[PDB]
């Protein structure tokens, strides 16, 4: 699976948070799968810096931290 | 005690009294009970092919494998199966968690 | 007819037989365990599960056969 840089980010408030979850769900459908976060910088910037605005970059990285590891995780074949 | 009498002629064995079972069914609403009794009757009938209408162990063998009729939603993460003996440390936090949430 | 002395077995003749029918009757089908009709007539055979191996099918068959056997018990336990 290719994550085309800041592909996930989106127009509206919550559709980025839907795109991330959809990506992980679909990958989880086929257990031996790979996720290639190319140029992670654009998607997972340092949380809560003063020199930033909008805050969505924080929400998305938080969602990443959640869904990627979280809890109840099983069938770890998702690299 | 009503339900078991009304559905079909059958009874709980002398091994146990209905008060215990009442204790066993915490939070089960009356329709849920109507479902549960039918479930137990089915489990007794042919899932065990015994020619009898009494039960003591079937409840423990099937109550857990049951979903209360109103109780579904965001599915509880009961599969993580982590025992507190796996955590080991964090006494200062373990005790406050156990007293606030568990006790 | 005049041959009423016996009625066990008889022939049907198109020169004498006519098509007459009554209302709809009822009768049980033939269990698969005793005769594979599809096999005989080359139909698209339903897959022959083996209850000793597949877990979930056993539950279904048990439920249905329970509802079948309760006929002579005579109660509305069907679920």
């Amino acid at each position: 699976f290719s994550v085309k840089g800041p592909e996930l980010l989106n127009m509206y408030i919550g559709e980025s948070e839907a795109n991330v979850r959809r990506v992980f769900q679909k990958a989880r459908e086929a257990k031996p799968c790979v996720i290639f976060f190319d140029q992670i910088d654009s998607v997972a910037p340092k949380r809560g810096n003063q020199g930033d605005s909008g805050g969505v970059m924080d929400r998305i990285v938080s969602q990443l931290l959640a869904e990627l590891d979280g809890m109840s995780t099983d069938a770890d074949g998702v690299f | 005690e009503y339900f078991f009498s009304k559905n079909q002629i059958m009874k709980l064995n002398r091994d146990l009294q209905f008060s215990d079972l009442s204790l066993e069914t915490e939070g089960f609403s009356p329709l849920d009970l109507e479902i549960f009794t039918e479930k137990i009757f089915y489990d007794l009938q042919l899932e065990r092919d015994c020619d009898n209408v009494v039960t003591r162990e079937l409840f423990s063998k099937s109550l857990s494998a049951f979903t209360p009729s109103a109780l579904r939603g965001v599915k509880l993460t009961k599969e993580t199966n982590i025992k507190w003996g796996d955590i080991g440390a964090l006494a200062n936090a373990k005790d406050v968690l156990l007293e606030t949430l568990e006790w | 007819d005049c041959f009423s002395k016996d009625n066990s077995h008889f022939i049907i003749d198109p020169n004498r037989t006519k098509l007459i029918t009554t209302n709809i009757t009822n009768r049980r089908p033939l269990p698969l365990s005793r005769s594979n009709l599809q096999r005989y007539y080359g139909f698209a055979e339903t897959f022959y599960y083996d209850l000793h191996i597949f877990p979930y099918v056993r539950q279904l068959v048990n439920i249905l056969e329970t509802s079948f056997n309760c006929s002579q018990r005579g109660i509305t336990l069907n679920a």
